[PDB]
RNA sequence: AAACACAAA
RNA sequence: AGUCUCCCACCAAUUCGUAUGCGGAAAACGUAAUGAGAUUUAAAAAAAUUGUUUAAAUCAACUCAUUAAGGAGGAUGCCCUUGGGUAUUCUGCUUCUUGACCUGGUACCUCUAUUGCAGGGUACUGGUGUUUUCUUCGGUACUGGAUUCCGUUUGUAUGGAAUCU
């Protein structure tokens, strides 16, 4: 079970989630890059600051009085 | 003189002096707003684009992009001659009086 | 988790430039909380 | 042969919806959230149609085969590359990688089920009315 | 007779424009060297091999000078090609007192020889 | 807050002090005869101890006390004789004058120290070192003809 | 490079109709000489330009353009039902134009 | 260092 | 500077369809008129921020509770005494997108290729109906660049797909 039920809500563990799905990730990486899969360098670069955004709050909203 | 249109009562009640562009909310959420000549136009976007406009819209060669301007604030009049449904000999003199005869020439007409 | 951590490191070495940055500064949370905010 | 894949896909869709319900307000204006919400649409549209396999209880389908053939070639060779690139760019930043790796794993496990469904349905796809 | 000359048609898709310097008649020598070095360093990030150096008319002499500089200074293979460039010119034809700019404009073709100079890494 | 650092790039140049032998006058010939190599008895702690001794010998007690607060040799390899000395923005002049007043190594004599680039970050120092290394190859290729 | 006289007017589709901004056919990009710009000054459809201008000036056609302005839900349902068409060999993410239940929009450049 | 977090303190 | 809030895709609308003192896209946002209040209080004492961290003779400062936009008539006060201008208060009109959500019944049309029946839409009536998950849960959208193949006045004047980074 990648997710279980606990005290507050449901807990999802990244460990087993990516452990059980490993060969699928390998096949995905092989389908994306063929000759660069054997190499280990920087393919993905930093996101431009123009496209960079900011994080909002976790609440819904505050109504006017 | 045509009045302001009928959009949303809430937003229409806000202006009451300066009309709103059909992209007012978008520009206000993207660029800055100001109200000078009975209207509300854009001043400048949040991100600085001094050197960006030069390399994009200017006379430069290395310009890979485009710039879009909401220029709906520019008001226009359509004039038609109803003295007859034929050549506008009245509109000729009207334009020659309104602007210099540069406007009233064979090039801009033909 | 050891081979799992090796897989995560070989995955982070493609996106990030320093693979042992988050594990050293403790940014890889082992638990994902899923609950409506109360 | 089909029920296992359907159960796997609905189990993935449940986790997708559960984490979306919580990350809806945290990351509102985000580029990767667009792809994440775009994936859930296709997932649910395939899930409702293959749940209709049990909604009817007949021989499988007559035209929903064509519907599936239309809906399968929109995320496999069309929107897989950009999705993967954005799911890796959200990790390359370094701010939020804990859910980024999980999202990458979600995509990796979801595309495998789609490929399995394609390679299974090849025979009746080429048999019924097309391909 | 009043006649004006517009630039020549340039149809470059996305990357022919990047790794290409158009040497003007007023472009300085050192600025051209700097831009050529920047282009040479950015080519393999753009994904090309060479840098195009295009000049026509008066700037052909200093374009060939730019080429001869990197010929032996940095020991980089250069290629010189001779091409033809067609330019459209608006002329006024005789046919009261109007503005000089607002007259009958007729397009006329004019061919000029130019030099393209490619530099390898 | 930020600690204001200022790295110092120095080179060890060996003048061809030999009056009995005739020499070739050119650019790359003298560049090769001045950049021949560093001796084996060359390391980081042997150069740091020498510069620490010279600092106390030239400036004094307080001059060494104020300068030895952040005096470290970050990167140095004896194959190319290029070193990066970290110091404060206040004591950069002191370290430069000490590197100028460097007489000799305790066992190796006949050498000079040349400060080339001074900057407040290591990235620009590395970029300038790469540019200098690229420039060095040009005269070599030209003279090999 | 283009001359002074350049005015292109026609009747376009509502931009909400398109799903993605698909680029035009790019195959004759290499065969672009000055003869085409020379012929552009000669070949010009004045009739359609004047028709579009009169449609935009007249307040009757300008209001008739607002005859059937479909909503985002309408276009969404049309795109959802374009999934099941008669040609079951090509995937089309767009919706065809109709000469009866669709608005023709006059535009000027 | 800065900058980030329903962390951690 | 700060462990504060918000914008940085849209949606004739399960999408805060919010004409609510004014300005404002929003904001734990600015300000205006009146009345009251002090662990005996709506709430300060025995989310963020701040060394002291509002007041507690009067003033000054903080908190909360009311005042919807425009046009017309009458009364009062001021310069002015044909008349006109400003401020306050009472009657009262204009500002109009067949919309809380959800259940049941009736009436009409389409698909599944005869029917009773099975599902969706619209028009009407009746009702608090276990809407106790009192914090996110709706719809659509491949936004880097290069090249190649195929069909076209029988229909659409442009569409389909492929390889590499
Ligand atoms: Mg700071
Ligand atoms: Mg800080
Ligand atoms: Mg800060």
């Amino acid at each position: 079970t990648p997710s279980d039920l606990s005290e507050s809500g449901s807990k999802l563990n990244v460990d087993q989630f990516i452990s059980s799905r490993q060969f699928e990730v390998k096949q995905l990486q092989l389908a994306m890059h063929n000759s660069k899969a054997a190499s280990s360098t920087r393919i993905f670069q930093a996101l431009p600051r123009k496209l960079r955004r900011r994080t909002a709050s976790h609440n819904v909203r505050r109504i006017p009085k | 003189l045509a009045p302001i249109p009928k959009g949303r009562v809430k937003y229409t009640k806000r202006q009451k002096h300066f009309a709103w562009l059909p992209t007012h909310i978008w520009n206000a959420k993207r660029s800055h707003m100001m109200k000078r000549w009975g209207y509300q136009m854009v001043w400048a976007p949040t991100q600085k684009c001094f050197k960006l406009t030069h390399r994009l819209g200017g006379d430069t060669c290395s310009s890979d992009g485009a710039l879009c301007m909401d220029s709906s604030y520019i008001g226009t009049i359509i004039v038609k001659d109803k003295s007859n449904d034929s050549e506008g000999d009245f509109l000729k003199s009207i334009i020659g009086k309104l602007t210099a005869e540069r406007a009233n020439l064979r090039k801009y007409r033909e | 988790d050891r081979t799992q951590t090796f897989i995560k490191d070989c995955l982070f070495t493609k996106c990030l430039e320093d693979p042992e940055k988050p594990f050293n500064e403790n940014r890889f949370q082992d638990t994902l909380l899923l609950l409506p905010t109360d | 042969e089909m029920d296992n894949v359907i159960r796997s896909l609905e189990q993935e869709y449940r986790l997708i919806l559960l984490l979306n319900h919580r990350n809806k307000n945290q990351h509102r204006a985000a580029s990767w959230y667009g792809s994440f919400n775009e994936m859930k649409r296709n997932c649910g549209q395939i899930i409702t149609l293959f749940s209709s396999r049990r909604l009817q209880a007949k021989r499988l389908k007559d035209v929903e085969w064509v519907k599936l053939h239309r809906l399968l070639q929109r995320a496999l060779f069309r929107q897989l590359k950009r999705w993967y690139w954005q799911f890796n760019g959200v990790i390359a930043l370094g701010q939020f990688v804990t859910l980024g790796c999980t999202l990458v794993t979600l995509l990796a496990n979801v595309r495998a089920l789609y490929m399995r469904l394609w390679e299974i349905n090849e025979t009746e796809f080429i048999r019924c009315g097309c391909l | 007779k009043r006649v004006t000359k517009h630039p020549s048609l340039k149809t470059l898709t996305h990357k022919q424009i990047h790794t290409t310097i158009f040497v003007k008649s007023t472009t300085p020598y050192v600025s051209a060297l700097k831009r050529i070095n920047k282009f040479l360093d950015s080519v393999h990030k753009q994904g090309s091999s060479y840098v195009a150096v295009l000049g026509m008319g008066k700037a052909v002499e200093k374009t060939l000078a730019l080429g001869c500089h990197f010929q032996d200074q940095k020991n980089k293979k250069i290629e010189v090609y001779t091409k033809t460039i067609e330019v459209l010119d608006e002329v006024i034809t005789e046919g009261s007192d109007v503005e000089d700019d607002d007259k009958e404009t007729q397009l006329k073709k004019r061919a000029v020889s130019g030099v393209e100079l490619r530099i390898y890494v | 807050v930020r600690l204001k650092s200022r790295y110092i790039l120095f080179e060890i140049i060996f003048p061809p002090t030999d009056t009995n032998v005739e020499e070739s006058v050119s650019k790359a010939d003298i560049l090769l005869s001045h950049h021949r190599a560093s001796p084996a008895d060359v390391s980081i702690k042997s150069i740091l101890q020498e510069i620490r001794r010279s600092l106390s010998l030239n400036l004094g007690d307080y001059g060494s006390a104020k300068c030895n607060s952040l005096l470290q040799l970050k990167y140095f390899s004896n194959k190319t004789s290029t070193g990066i000395i970290r110091c404060h923005r206040e004591d950069c002049d002191l370290v430069i004058m000490a590197l100028m007043l460097m007489s000799k190594i305790g066992d190796v004599d006949g050498l000079i120290v040349n400060p080339v680039k001074v900057s407040g970050t290591i990235k620009k120092i590395e970029q300038f070192a790469m540019r200098r290394n690229s420039k060095i190859l040009n005269i070599i290729k030209c003279s090999q003809s | 490079a283009l001359p002074q006289r350049c005015t292109f007017a026609f009747e376009a589709i509502d931009p909400r109709h398109l799903a993605a901004p698909k680029k035009l056919n790019d195959s004759q990009r290499k065969t672009v000489n000055s003869d085409d710009i020379l012929s552009l000054h000669e070949n010009y459809p004045q009739d359609e330009i004047n028709a579009v201008f009169n449609e935009l000036c007249d307040p009757e056609s300008r209001t008739q353009s607002y005859n059937n302005q479909n909503t985002l839900k309408e276009i969404s349902a049309r795109r959802y039902k374009l999934l099941t068409a008669t040609p079951n060999s090509i995937n089309k993410t767009t919706v065809p134009f109709k000469e009866s239940d669709d608005p023709s929009i006059p535009l000027v450049i």
